[PDB]
């Protein structure tokens, strides 16, 4: 590895409004130059005829269990699925146990990933001291150890002040805030308050739950001058709410899980508990809403919150634990989306590379002459199943389990070095 | 060999085939079903299990009672190894009766040789007590098409309500909620239902008012601000009486917070009528499961 | 007319009784006995007391149910008292479950004009759990003698190894025993018992193994740190369930503490079939103590 | 790194009765050859002319204060104190912040440890969760995780169940236990119960907090069948203890403090709180006990308690934190009874070398073919003055401070790479 050539793709570098069949030379695990037919003698050869050529995707919401839940998935796992599903750049999640609240376990996670060696794993750390929502963490020391934003994830802060704070202490440090909205009065059942906690009698989760604390971040980061980052974003008068922010200059970004596109609470009656999620699968009107949001550039990324669990905590969706897998499907899922119509190729891929790494103020998800050889080629149109053929997760947790799925990575490049194939 | 979880289950046929049953069996036909069954109580129960118990016992089949806080559930045995032990001991039906909503059942269901019969899973299902419901309208009216039939009460925590609902909807009769808003689902149109704010309202529309007992063993928070209150606002109430043309409560009563001390047995009343028809309809049941 | 306290007062020659009964009632034997049956738990049970109560019936024995905390011992009424009250109301068996070591046993037993069947006495005997184990393990291989038997967890708590390991020992098995060391009993070799520090050793070595559940409700301090480490250092996880041969648990199991979650009902999983062994087990019991 | 020789020193390797005037030869990070005159082609030479050769030195007692304390020292200062002492092998004890009782802790030290790539840095475990005392720790998780030993140092167990219960979870796993031994309703004062207590008021800790506990581990040990292993032992009496068990074929092993052989509760008058150590610095009968003890082989081993503090926690002795850093000046300290004939060379070096390994059952050492090429070469009357100059501690505080050394390694080898020299 000194030198490498991606031949014969259609390359979509969308931070440089840069697209055409063009090759690219990698040279010590940077991007060299990006022209049509280069040629070096004694270089590595992929080819990428007929393949979507890319950055590599950043996926800012990501769940790895690890420490503490790695009979879920550990840093190994998650980083193959990672990489199998595009992604070369993943952030996990601070809800390990135990939580990511002190420089141990941010650097265990940074020295785990390093030996696993596929993509990279950036730790975020806690909002509050054990993610028990009374005190601030300590983010002056984890942001020292790399910790990118801070999170109570995927618990609410539910103290205003708490709040205010944590987005007074991170602005400063230059960090987002990245919340879980959920009013822990007004979401403490297991599903959506809509059709189907009303039929079943499952106990639900209020759409003002999340609204409520949106408008609330929203509130706090125009006041504070923060970044909030507001997680999983799921109703129509979220993204309104959001974009009322965002209107008016407040730093504020958001992120889609893909599966709630796909879903609606009605697939809590088809897939049971690998329907139930925090925040819950909501109506047909906000799934569209959602995709309405994609559509007009009020939803910043898709982000995966991959979150895995096993089967035996998947059975009564009153005992389940919440989450769905998602990042060998984040890829297939968004590219619906495409085959609609609704999105083009490069807003596609704008929502998981530059769009994510702006929002996490890192210098990736581009094809920029001297920035990393993080490359993702895939296959918008080759289908496949996720089965246990297939599945790189150590759960199996999401409705999509074992259906066509339509859009495939064939290659993930990082630093140059080929981390997958299909 | 089947199961009744959910009255949303049930077809027009069935529903048609269990009452027959339960009218045959109300004018005094004997039946002989040579099985056992295990009667597995994890919430009280007066007359759901002593009518699933004496029904069981005059069609002969031999019955079984366990209750939660007595039974290996306290050394962590799960409820699928409970049905599984069950299994194992050779019991025909399992009449079970829940704190916990279960769901999904079908697969649970089709994995086990046994006839399982749900008693109430939280505030999810209750079948028999719907199949009772309509029965005793049934009976009292005779037929429930086009009939306005108004719920009272703490609609969210209630399996009666969904096990009643789906079965008179399906059979054409008309539904009407009425009760504090904080216990109505936003989305109960689901079952086809018109909402009252107002039960004096709901009681000069409905042909029939099912009061219904606030779940507050079930209820996460306080919803209502007094019990005192909620009678005056909700209950059937002496200057109501007059008013009401006919009523049912499934049990138990509440005196003076859904029913006036005085009004529990009149001419208007029903609830005994519930009561009575419980053996009848739980032995369809035990009769509709026997293959 | 005589009792069953505990495995180590049968001899071979009534071991051999009891197990020929029983192969006989799970062949299908009928058999009447005009008996009662007091039930008399006092801790929580699921199986042991349904077995019994169902073997009873099938053999035409009334049985009654009586739970302590529902009791008169609540006014203080003692063990001795509540058998000597039995005794006056004419029950012929007296099956107890209670949570205290019932010894010394035997001036008390022949005190009595009642047949006493002990369905576990705290952390002492469990005899009919014995004999079902030894039946189950039997009715598998065809006889016991020589075969490695296993118990794996909270022996010094077990009133289940109490009788079965005896029962397996007179008969020429071997066992051994593997858990944490703080839940071994020092003196266990009392038993004629090898020690495995190690649950694969232990695996590789036994035909079968029967896991045991922590006894939490009976221990008096903290023994283990974690159920998930000890899932870990001692149960049937999925890798271990390729090389485990045969395996047992009296039940209830506590899934992903003791077995995997998945690997409770499998081919080689002898768990239910203790189950289906109770009734016939327990009617041989019974019919053995009848005279 | 293919090939390297050490000629013309005096090796010493006790494991193997091995003694002379040898060359050894190392391959591979590994002994090799130990013979007359060695040569090889393109081989890598240090001259060990005049200098004594003999397998690295372990410490199976030290505090890296790594995670959560490291202005006090951290596992790079302190890995370079211990391969400047002669160490190639250090035991971390488990009181850090947080405490090593989960295998987050285990791994970033280990981590850490490759990262800085001196010493090989064996993590010890909790015996209790928190090290609060009142549940045993996770003994399985922590030593599948790497842990040799656990401890609640520098805190006694009190109850006697919960060390019963660690020594036979311990033993089960076939590892020991290292009680910190001092009865906390007897020892909760600054410094002996001695002269100096009764001269000045300070509070005091008996002796017999020691004894008892140590008394009360050789039964529990003898009980049990576990292995205990004695920190740090202090007095006449505790000595007379352990002979008493060590007679009966229990398994229990013990260690001494080079500063218990070299300084009495009179330092306190002299030092300050630079000799509050716990144990404390005893009476002269004691001290001379102890020497008597390594001379007649009841004390199995030297460690350090290497126990690094900041000055300003050094000031005045009521409210000094407890310790004296040590990996620096265990050579010279133990050569002092080298000098006087108390001990002979192979006997001191066995201290260092074979018996620390035995005790926590590690194949090292040694020199016997085929074993990692752990060296230490040193001068056993080379001066040298421990100050700003020489001191690799982050901390300064030990009696010896400034004084007059004598004795000093020259190379440490590690994996046959040369990680100290001179
Ligand atoms: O309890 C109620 O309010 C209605 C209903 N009640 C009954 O079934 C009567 P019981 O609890 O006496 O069997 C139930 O849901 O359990
Ligand atoms: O409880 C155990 O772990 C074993 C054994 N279990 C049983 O007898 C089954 P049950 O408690 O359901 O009757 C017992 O000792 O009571
Ligand atoms: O907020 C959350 C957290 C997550 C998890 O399992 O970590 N799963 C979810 O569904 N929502
Ligand atoms: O027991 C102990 C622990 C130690 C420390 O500072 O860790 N210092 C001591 O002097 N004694
Ligand atoms: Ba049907
Ligand atoms: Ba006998
Ligand atoms: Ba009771
Ligand atoms: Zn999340
Ligand atoms: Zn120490």
């Amino acid at each position: 590895m000194l030198k490498l050539i991606v031949k014969n793709g259609y390359v979509i570098d969308p931070s440089q409004n840069l697209e055409g069949e063009f090759d690219i030379l990698v040279e010590n695990g940077k991007i060299k130059k990006i022209d049509k037919n280069i040629l070096v003698p004694e270089a590595e050869i992929i080819d990428a005829k007929g393949l979507i050529v890319c950055p590599g995707f950043i996926d800012i919401h990501v769940h790895l269990r690890d420490p503490g839940q790695t009979y879920k998935e550990d840093i190994e796992s998650g980083s193959r699925c990672a990489v199998a599903g595009g992604f070369t750049t993943i952030v996990c999640m601070p809800n390990t146990n135990p939580p990511i609240d002190n420089t141990t376990v941010v650097n265990y996670i940074l020295q785990k990933s390093k030996s696993v060696g596929l993509c990279r794993v950036l730790p975020t750390g806690t909002i509050t001291k054990g993610r028990k929502g009374k005190e601030i963490a300590d983010f002056y020391s984890l942001k020292e150890a790399g910790c990118v934003a801070f999170t109570d994830d995927g618990s609410p802060v539910m103290d205003s002040s708490v709040m205010r704070k944590a987005l007074e202490l991170a602005s400063q440090l230059g960090v987002p805030i990245m919340d879980a909205c959920e009013d822990d009065k007004l979401a403490y059942g297991v599903i959506n308050e809509g059709e189907v906690s009303a039929l079943l009698g499952l106990s639900s989760r209020a759409p003002e739950a999340e609204e409520i604390q949106i408008a609330r971040d929203g509130i706090l980061a125009q006041r504070t001058g923060g970044h909030v980052h507001i997680q999983a974003v799921s109703t129509k008068l979220s993204l309104e709410i959001i974009e009322f922010f965002k209107e008016k200059g407040v730093k504020i970004t958001c992120e889609v899980n893909p599966n709630h596109l796909l879903f609606t609470e009605r697939e809590v009656l088809n897939s049971g508990a690998n329907a139930r999620v925090n925040p819950p699968l909501r109506k047909k009107e906000d799934r569209l809403a959602l995709i309405e949001g994609v559509k007009r550039g009020i939803i910043d990324c898709f982000a995966t919150d991959h979150a895995p669990h096993q089967t035996f905590e998947k059975e009564l969706v009153e005992f389940a634990m919440p989450g769905i897998i998602g990042l060998q499907t984040a890829l297939p899922s968004a590219l619906e989306l495409y085959r609609k119509g609704i999105i083009s190729l490069k807003k596609l891929i704008e929502m998981f590379t530059i769009n994510p790494a702006r929002i996490i103020g890192v210098d990736l998800g581009t094809l920029k002459l001297g920035s990393p050889a993080d490359i993702t080629i895939f296959d918008p149109n080759k289908e496949w199943i996720l089965n246990e053929e297939t599945n790189l997760s150590k759960s199996r947790n999401t409705p999509l389990w074992g259906k066509v799925l339509k859009g495939k990575v064939i290659y993930t490049i990082k630093d140059g070095k080929m981390v997958y194939k299909d | 060999m089947r199961s009744l979880i959910s009255s949303l289950d049930l077809t027009r046929e069935e529903v048609e085939e269990i009452l027959k049953y339960a009218k045959e069996f109300k004018e005094g036909k004997e039946e002989t079903i040579k099985a056992s069954a295990v009667l597995f109580f994890s919430e009280p129960s007066t007359r759901t299990r002593l009518s699933f118990e004496k029904a069981a016992r005059e069609l002969g089949i031999e019955t079984y009672l366990v209750s939660g806080s007595e039974s290996s559930t306290v050394k962590g045995e799960s409820f699928f190894d409970t049905l599984k032990t069950f299994e194992g001991l050779g019991f025909d039906y399992v009449v079970f009766r829940v704190p916990f909503v279960f769901f999904p059942y079908k697969e649970i269901v089709k994995s086990l040789n046994l006839r399982l019969v749900n008693a109430g899973d939280g505030t999810h299902q209750h079948p028999s007590q719907g199949l009772i419901d309509f029965f005793t309208i049934k009976e009292h009216f005779g037929e429930v098409k086009d009939l306005r039939v108004l719920y009272v009460g703490d609609i969210k925590h209630s399996r009666v309500f969904r096990s009643g609902a789906p079965l008179l909807n399906m059979f054409g009769a008309k539904i009407g909620v009425c009760g504090p808003k904080t216990l109505i689902p936003r989305d109960v149109e689901v079952f086809k239902v018109d909402v009252f704010d107002d039960v004096d309202k709901g009681i000069d529309w409905a042909d029939v008012v099912i009061w219904l007992r606030l779940q507050k063993e079930r209820q996460k928070e306080n919803y209502i601000p007094s019990e005192s209150s909620y009678f005056k606002q909700f209950g059937l109430t002496k200057e109501r009486f007059e008013k009401v043309k006919l009523y049912m409560h499934p049990g138990p009563v509440n005196r003076n917070v859904d029913i006036d001390h005085e009004l529990v047995y009149t001419e208007k009343s029903l609830i005994q009528e519930q009561v009575k028809n419980g053996i009848p309809v739980r032995k369809a049941i035990y009769k509709f499961l026997w293959t």
